[PDB]
């Protein structure tokens, strides 16, 4: 029975194991654990490792008989007995054999009881005895995959049962030095993300990238190991801090190294900031394999959409010096030149512009302030290249309508026209820097670093015309020079470009909005791969921040610029430092709350607990009211996550607007417009229903600026959620004004939303980022925070130039091929396995060249598991140009 | 007290201790290894207060001080150390030769002038000092 | 408080219409006893009703959806409908009586809104 | 299961974040609400006068008047002065009048219809989308149909002319008509009312035609939206007297139908969705496109597809990997959807008598034999026949 | 699916309960609904309550 | 309305006050009728009347 005596005397019977599989149980329920608690003698632990036995052909019979009535309250009282009735870090041996038959009964409560409260609750349970116990814990991982019994429950059971090792909650040191890492890869893949983590070090990671590497040739081939590295750093974000997590993402690059799979390599050093890692990976990539392969191709294909070497797109500098040495390699005339740069994609989308033919305008209205709007619109639609370009030449119709910033920010927009093409323009802004007057000229550099994009061309010299005025002491040519020299590069700095800004002649405490572009081209320039360790650098934001104190906007502008000193890899956070502290500053102080907040930003371990709070908001002292109100808003948290925790944000945020609101009038005027342009950079869940359900919220909330700043969210797919939100807006629009400056703000809503009609999927993200780093959205934070009540922001607001593609054009082992490619799409998941965003092929169908669609059917499959084809480059309808290791090539169209 | 000033002050110090609370149960850096710089916060924050009861005997019995034990000499011309109608009890206490105004006849039980001794000096006592002629 | 229409207290009384109904029409309660002794008959009616109300998770673990139709069939005076009685006072359910009647729809008084 | 944890475990804590900042600015944290809204508000209460006796806001009229019913019995001809504008009112709506001299004070409040709160149920599958899988390629078809075009209008817009205005989704239950109704309504976000058409002919007579109309009217003033009309094959098959069943009943119903989907009063993008198991009882006129346009066959299912319906129901209950699919597609084909579930139930019902609690390949094993003769034995089998 | 569907199911439940709390306490928090141009019409609103022509009844 | 079913309970309350006696019901022809459409409230109140005669009879 479950009595004394028959386990509690060395005479006894293995009765109670005929009761407890269909009967009752008295045999894990509470005669072990009656018998281990009694006394503290061992003798009496030595009769529980008797019974064992029995116990294992017991286990297997009672789960075909199944009564899970039986179960879950019997089951509970095991834990008692396991660790706390045997203490299991004083006594090995006896913990190390009760787990054979045990452990699986423990995971019962774990997998029945399926949600994460309880599986945390057993989990630290688990981690010191199946510590102690190791070497044994191979075996009992091994039963359960192989299958203990055909049921439905073993199923379940084995993904359960692999964790609990992994687990590594309050895990003590006397045999926790042990790589568990190397089963645990292969047959399961849930259970490793937590082990990095959890870990929050090198040694965790350098465990994986070994074990990659071997895989490569040696488990399957090379695209499902860069598969499985691929949802273990998406996931494994959190629990680490944002310096510690930096790192993770060094010891990843050593296995896209040796693999021809390199994309994720490149996404990677966008969060470092690093030029180094480029130039090491071309040459890596040239040794690893002497064919061009899909190693040269993805290299290719993954630098072109945005990395380091000022503040935003990529750079012309690497490419221009390194094809010394691939000139000399010379794989190709055509293919080369093209590939390295973005010029596929653009010279496609040119001659289907053309045909589809897409003005790119605004309003047909001159002579007035309503349309120093449509003069910025123009731009904006044009932000993914146009042909309006045509009207320009001329330019009675914007240029001299418009006066003052509105003259400067209308002649950025010729420029646009032509960003991401291969001729800059030859008679826009070819003779626009040679057409008199300030206002155009200035406004006209703004648009000289709009138009050398991701390309490696510099078609209109970006560097040139603005290294020329620089030098000039002249206020208006500075300010646009400067624009242009962070727009153009990258994410942080080059040598050349540095050396050139030092000099300060520019403004410090000024009221145009325009004034704010220096800030974010110096704060970048200042941080290095590894610091440039020039003293020099960080002395030139310092001299502007001390003097602003008298304009609220521009004292915002800085600490900003501040904050983007310290982005980067961990070590570089540690060797700027030193610059930092000899000079110190009381407006340091209110900077630190939103500088924390960015530098954090990466990883949300750090970054929750700081933001939606009013730590540094009691808003009785001006100092406090400076940068805590946009930190609340929680801009910069959904993209760095993971895609299941952006599906909880879309909630938290609509409720976050009103408790700012309320709470401060300023803070609302503020925290608002920042939430619109969050929506469009983190995407959370859902776009189908949410930018018409905002529009109706927004009537309520002051500010006609509020309106304008959701138009971002709603862009997307540009004609499938954007029509409806125009439309709604245009009522409310037309149903009252009685002052320029709403009807302004209403202009702007209206037209920025657009795209449409045959042109494809725009808004703020790279396809292939989704662990990037803020660095694309400064130009239109900046412009989230500061006051959109002056013409003047307009100048800023013009660039939110970033593109994903409708193109399923994905070249194959060595087909290299032109043809697009059906996919499927659907917008929620069954599996965790899958986490790199491939869905299944069945679900809804969608086509080759047929619309891109984001949140609540985002993720994307090419269906073609059938006929066994893989992106080694995924699929999502990115910016990037498509590969596939195709073994089955192209699938035809399907009805459905 | 004024009500008015409190108001103000009230406001400020409690919507902090309300923010710090929010921190507290949010929990992320349970796992971390940092030396790298750029956080070095535990990432919880909270607040609390002990004070002792304590205050030496507060009222002689559960009716007002009255008579307490200790002795003091009290200057005259002092109503921000005054007398009371608590204090005719107290009078007398062992008076010293170093009083040179003490007692000679019984108490004037609540307030008067009470009778000075036979003055050999005029150490103790404080020459003329009155208001009256500079009120205008 | 009628001197404004304005809310006194909440009031710490609230009729449920399920107790109602169950007390219009008169169901006198039953337990197994009755019947005792075809010990596979009260068996069989604590196994549908008992089990997915108190607990939902072991309908969960068997598979099958919680009782939608259970039907309980043959003649009366076997003592049928005592059972379930026995079951729905222990289970603290409400055992809402219709005897062929639309008498005890009241909330718009004819079937097929007697669902919603 | 681990990999997923340790975002699940930060989601909560940031929602508790979330509410407990709430506290500390409805408490403490002022600075436009002050001391100042609270002042406003005692003093727009007293001047308002409570009680406020409600009306319904029909219509505004321009000049400082408005024609309000009051809901105590007897409707009042009020002016609109006193804390609302002729705008700020809204039609359909309840609002506060003075008590003491009706003039309308204003609308806080909105008024929601009776009808509303019972046909409505909300939106949301039970089987997740790509796991109603099995006829795979008719599930597509209603995204296209009723989702489409009002979730994208490019599509419409270049195709020109009228959009569609319905499916009908008919065949065999178990192919899970009522489960895509209610995805694209999800999806959409759009209204879901729902009705089943015995609710179409009860003991009053003329309550079909007066339902229907008011549930459309309903549906395109609260639009976009989806109404669903769940298993019309009653209008026939039940009567609760001789005027319930018959012509005039069939008629009305069938009528009124007709003039509201597509007719003279038309609807708007508002889609009809109407489950049918049979018809047979339904007309060619309601069958017509146009009011209908694509309409959605279920067959029954094939050899092949019988494995994935079979998949589905078992998704619902516990995951198998030990059932052999071979041996129900051979037993039984080319029998509803209705069949499998009743394979799965029949399973569930043995293991329960041992009180064994779970499903396993033995149970459908054991109960497979007995379904399938059952199947033939439901349908009358006589004496011996 | 049956074990992944579990954990989410709870996840949404406890995030749905908090909800309930912070919609209900926040409301529109003492504001009047006419703001500024409704002002003066309630003085008028005043001299019509003393007045007997208001308010009028609708018949026919 | 609400008058139909009250006046039930009346009959019985005075019935057991008034003993020795019979109360005697020589058609419930209409007191019970099989139809009750209820959307008229006229027929509202004879399905109230079934329900007071039937409840109040079981303690009686």
């Amino acid at each position: 029975m479950e009595e004394g005596g028959r386990d509690k005397t060395p005479v006894q019977s293995q009765q109670p194991s005929a009761t407890a599989p269909s009967g009752a149980d008295e045999k894990s329920s509470g005669k072990e654990r009656r018998d281990a608690g009694e006394k503290d003698k061992e003798q009496e632990l030595s009769e529980e490792d008797k019974q064992l036995q029995d116990e294992l052909e017991m286990l297997v019979e009672r789960l075909g008989e199944k009564d899970t009535s039986l179960y879950r309250p019997a089951l509970e009282e095991l834990r008692r007995q396991i660790r706390s009735s045997t203490t299991s870090m004083t006594s090995v041996p006896k913990p190390l054999k009760f787990l054979r038959p045990h452990y699986g009964k423990l995971k019962e409560i774990y997998e029945n009881m399926a949600p994460g409260e309880n599986k945390c609750f057993a989990a630290d349970i688990i981690s010191v005895l199946a510590m102690t116990m190791s070497g044994e814990r191979e075996c009992l991982k091994y039963r359960l995959v192989g299958s203990q019994e055909e049921l439905a429950s073993w199923g379940h059971e084995y993904v359960r049962h692999l964790a609990g090792e992994v687990a590594k909650e309050w895990q003590e040191l006397d045999d926790a030095e042990k790589a568990q890492r190397e089963p645990l890869l292969t047959l399961v893949k849930e259970i490793v993300p937590y082990n990095m983590a959890h870990n929050a070090e090198h040694e965790a990671c350098d465990l994986l990238m070994e074990i990659e590497q071997v895989d490569m040739l040696e488990k399957d081939i090379d695209e499902n190991a860069y598969s499985k590295v691929c949802l273990y750093l998406t996931s494994c974000v959190n629990y680490v801090p944002e310096p510690e997590n930096s790192a993770l993402l060094r010891c990843a690059l050593g296995v896209f190294r040796k693999f021809s799979r390199f994309p994720e390599a490149l996404r990677l050093a966008l969060m470092l900031n690093d030029m180094e890692l480029v130039e090491d990976i071309f040459t890596s990539c040239k040794d690893v394999v002497v064919q061009k392969q899909m190693a040269f191709m993805l290299g290719r294909h993954g630098v072109f959409l945005e990395l380091s070497e000022d503040v935003e797109e990529y750079e012309d500098l690497t490419e221009i010096m390194s094809n010394v040495q691939l000139n000399s390699n010379f794989l190709a005339l055509a293919r080369e030149l093209d590939i390295m740069e973005p010029k596929v994609p653009d010279d496609i989308y040119k001659t289907h512009l053309e045909n589809n033919r897409f003005g790119g305008s605004g309003s047909q209205v001159d002579s007035a302030r309503m349309n120093l709007a449509s003069s910025f619109v123009n731009g904006f639609v044009n932000a993914a290249f146009g042909q309006d370009k045509l009207l320009t030449d001329d330019g009675n119709k914007w240029l001299y309508k418009n006066k003052d910033h509105g003259m400067l920010s209308a002649a950025a927009s010729l420029g646009m026209i032509l960003l991401w093409d291969v001729d800059g323009g030859l008679t826009q802004i070819d003779k626009y820097l040679y057409s008199s007057e300030d206002y155009i000229k200035s406004g006209a550099l703004l648009a000289c670093g709009i138009v050398n994009s991701g390309v490696r061309n510099e078609c209109d010299p970006a560097l040139a015309l603005l290294s020329d005025y620089v030098l000039h002491n002249s206020n208006t040519m500075r300010l646009g020079s400067i624009f242009g020299l962070g727009l153009a590069y990258a994410g942080s700095n080059r040598e050349d470009v540095l050396t050139l800004l030092l000099p300060v002649m520019g403004d410090s405490k000024s009221s145009m909005e325009v004034a704010g572009v220096t800030a974010l081209a110096c704060g970048m320039i200042a941080v290095g791969s590894c610091n440039g360790d020039v003293t020099s650098t960080i002395l030139q934001t310092i001299m502007e921040k001390s003097e602003t104190e008298l304009k609220d906007t521009y004292a915002r502008w800085l600490p900003l610029g501040l904050g983007l000193n310290h982005l980067g890899k961990g070590e570089a956070i540690e060797a700027i430092l030193a610059a930092l502290e000899v000079v110190s500053e009381p407006f340091r102080s209110f900077a630190n709350t939103l500088v924390d907040v960015c530098a954090y930003a990466g990883s949300g371990n750090v970054l929750k607990v700081q933001q939606l709070l009013h730590i540094c908001s009691e808003h009785f002292d001006s100092k406090e009211k400076e940068e805590d109100k946009d930190k609340k808003e929680k801009k910069d948290k959904d993209k760095k996550e993971a895609p299941a925790d952006m599906g909880a944000h879309q909630g938290v945020a609509v409720l976050g607007i009103a408790l700012i609101a309320m709470g401060e009038e300023i803070g609302a005027e503020m925290a608002l417009r920042t939430f619109g342009h969050l929506l469009r950079y983190g995407e959370p869940t859902l776009r189908r229903a949410v930018p018409l359900a905002l529009a109706l919220i927004s009537v309520s909330n002051p500010r006609l600026n509020i309106l304008d700043t959701l138009s971002k969210f709603s862009h997307d797919a540009d004609p499938e959620v954007s029509y409806n939100s125009i439309f709604a807006m245009g009522m409310v629009g037309s149903g009252t004004n009685n002052a320029r400056l709403a009807a302004m703000l209403r202009q702007l809503a209206q037209y920025h939303a657009k795209d449409p009609n045959n042109l494809f999927m725009v808004r703020l993200a790279q396809g292939l980022t989704h662990l990037g780093k803020g660095t694309l959205t400064l130009c239109p934070y900046h412009s989230d925070r500061q006051l959109m009540s002056q013409v003047a922001v307009a100048g800023l607001l013009t660039v939110l130039v970033s593109f994903l593609d409708v193109r399923n054009i994905i070249l194959g082992k060595s087909h290299y091929v032109l043809y697009g490619l059906v996919a499927a799409m659907q917008p929620r998941m069954l599996v965790t396995f899958d986490e790199e965003l491939r869905p299944l092929p069945v679900s809804v169908r969608v086509g080759q060249a047929v619309d891109v669609v984001g949140q609540a059917g985002k993720p994307k499959t090419i269906t073609g598991f059938q006929t066994h084809t893989t992106p080694v480059l995924l699929a999502h309808g990115e910016r990037a140009e498509l590969a596939t290791e195709e073994f089955l090539p192209v699938t035809p169209i399907l009805e459905g | 007290e004024v009500p008015k000033e409190k108001e103000k002050e009230k406001v400020s110090t409690a919507v902090l201790s309300i923010t710090a609370k929010a921190k507290k149960k949010e929990k992320e850096k349970e796992k971390k290894e940092e030396e790298k710089m750029e956080v070095d916060e535990a990432e919880k924050k909270e607040e609390k207060e002990k004070k002792k009861e304590p205050e030496p005997n507060f009222q002689l019995l559960d009716n007002p001080a009255r008579v307490m034990p200790a002795q003091l000499k009290v200057l005259s011309m002092t109503e921000t150390c005054r007398y009371q109608p608590f204090k005719p009890l107290s009078i007398g206490g062992i008076i010293i030769l170093k009083d040179t105004s003490e007692d000679i006849e019984e108490l004037v039980e609540p307030v008067a002038a009470h009778g000075p001794k036979i003055e050999e000096e005029e150490q103790e006592p404080e020459p003329p000092e009155p208001f009256e002629y500079i009120d205008d | 408080r009628n001197d404004s229409y304005t809310l006194h207290k909440i009031l710490p009384n609230k009729v449920d219409p399920l107790v109602s109904l169950m007390m219009v029409e008169k169901v006198p309660d039953s337990t197994y006893e009755m019947i005792g002794g075809l010990d596979k008959q009260i068996k069989e009616i604590k196994e549908v009703i008992e089990l997915p109300v108190k607990h939902p998770e072991l309908f969960e673990a068997l598979g099958i959806a919680q009782p939608k139709g259970v039907l309980l069939y043959g003649p009366p005076g076997t003592g049928k409908t005592l059972l379930a009685r026995a079951v729905a006072h222990h289970t603290d359910c409400t055992f809402i009586r219709v005897s062929g009647s639309e008498l005890v729809q009241k909330f718009i008084g004819e079937g097929a809104r007697m669902v919603r | 299961t681990q990999c997923r944890l340790k975002l699940l475990k930060l989601e909560r804590i940031k929602d508790y974040l979330l509410m407990e900042e709430e506290f500390i600015r409805n408490q403490e944290q002022m600075k436009p609400l002050e001391e100042k809204q609270e002042e406003e508000r005692s003093k727009v209460d007293d001047l308002r006068g409570t009680p406020m006796s409600v009306g319904t806001l029909e219509e505004i009229i321009d000049d400082n008047h408005a024609i309000v019913s009051t809901s105590v019995g007897s409707e009042h001809y009020v002016s609109i002065l006193s804390f609302v504008d002729k705008d700020l009112l809204e039609p359909g709506c309840s609002v506060l009048l003075n008590h003491k001299v009706h003039a309308v004070i204003g609308v806080l409040m909105d008024d929601t219809d009776p009808l509303v709160t019972v046909m409505k149920v909300e939106k949301a599958p039970q089987e997740t989308y790509a796991d109603i899988g099995g006829l795979d390629n008719q599930i597509q078809e209603i995204k296209e149909s009723v989702e489409l075009p009002l979730t994208h209008p490019e599509y419409y817009e270049e195709m020109g002319i009228k959009p569609p205005k319905g499916v009908i989704l008919y065949g065999p239950p178990g192919t899970g008509k009522t489960l895509l109704a209610k995805a694209v309504a999800n999806q959409t976000s759009a209204t879901f009312l729902r009705v089943v058409g015995s609710e179409l002919i009860q003991k009053y007579l003329g309550d079909g035609p007066k339902l229907v109309r008011e549930l459309f009217r309903v549906a395109e003033e609260h639009a976009p939206s989806i109404v669903f009309i769940d298993e019309i094959d009653a209008i026939g098959t039940k009567r609760y007297d001789s005027n319930s069943g018959g012509e005039r009943e069939i008629q009305r119903t069938m009528l009124e139908l007709l003039n509201q989907l597509d007719g003279f009063d038309s609807r708007g993008d508002v889609k009809v969705i109407m489950a049918t198991n049979r018809i047979e009882t339904l007309d060619p006129a309601l069958i017509r496109p146009g009011r209908i346009d694509r309409k959605i066959e279920f067959p029954l299912p094939d050899e092949k597809t019988k494995k994935r319906i079979f998949q589905i129901h078992t998704s619902r209950m516990t995951l198998a990997d030990d059932v052999t699919l071979d041996d129900l597609i051979m037993a039984k084909d080319d029998l509803s959807g209705a069949d499998i579930k009743a394979i799965c139930t029949e399973a569930g019902l043995m293991a329960l008598r041992e009180r064994r609690m779970k499903v396993t390949n033995e149970d459908f094993k054991k109960s497979k034999e007995n379904v399938l003769y059952k199947k033939q034995e439901g349908t009358p089998e006589g004496l011996y026949l | 699916q049956s074990t992944y569907s579990r954990q989410i199911k709870q996840v949404e439940d406890d995030i749905q309960q908090l909800l309930k709390k912070i919609n209900e306490l926040t409301g529109i928090k003492e504001s009047d609904t006419g703001l500024a141009p409704p002002a003066l019409w309630d003085l008028a609103a005043d001299k019509q309550t003393l007045q007997s022509e208001q308010p009028l009844q609708v018949a026919r | 309305l609400g008058e139909g079913p009250r006046m039930v309970r009346d009959v019985f309350r005075l019935a057991k006050e008034n003993a020795p006696a019979i109360i005697f019901i020589d058609e419930i022809d209409a007191i019970a009728t099989k139809r009750f459409d209820a959307q008229t409230g006229a027929d509202r109140e004879v399905q109230r009347i079934l329900l007071e005669l039937l409840n109040q009879m079981d303690g009686f």
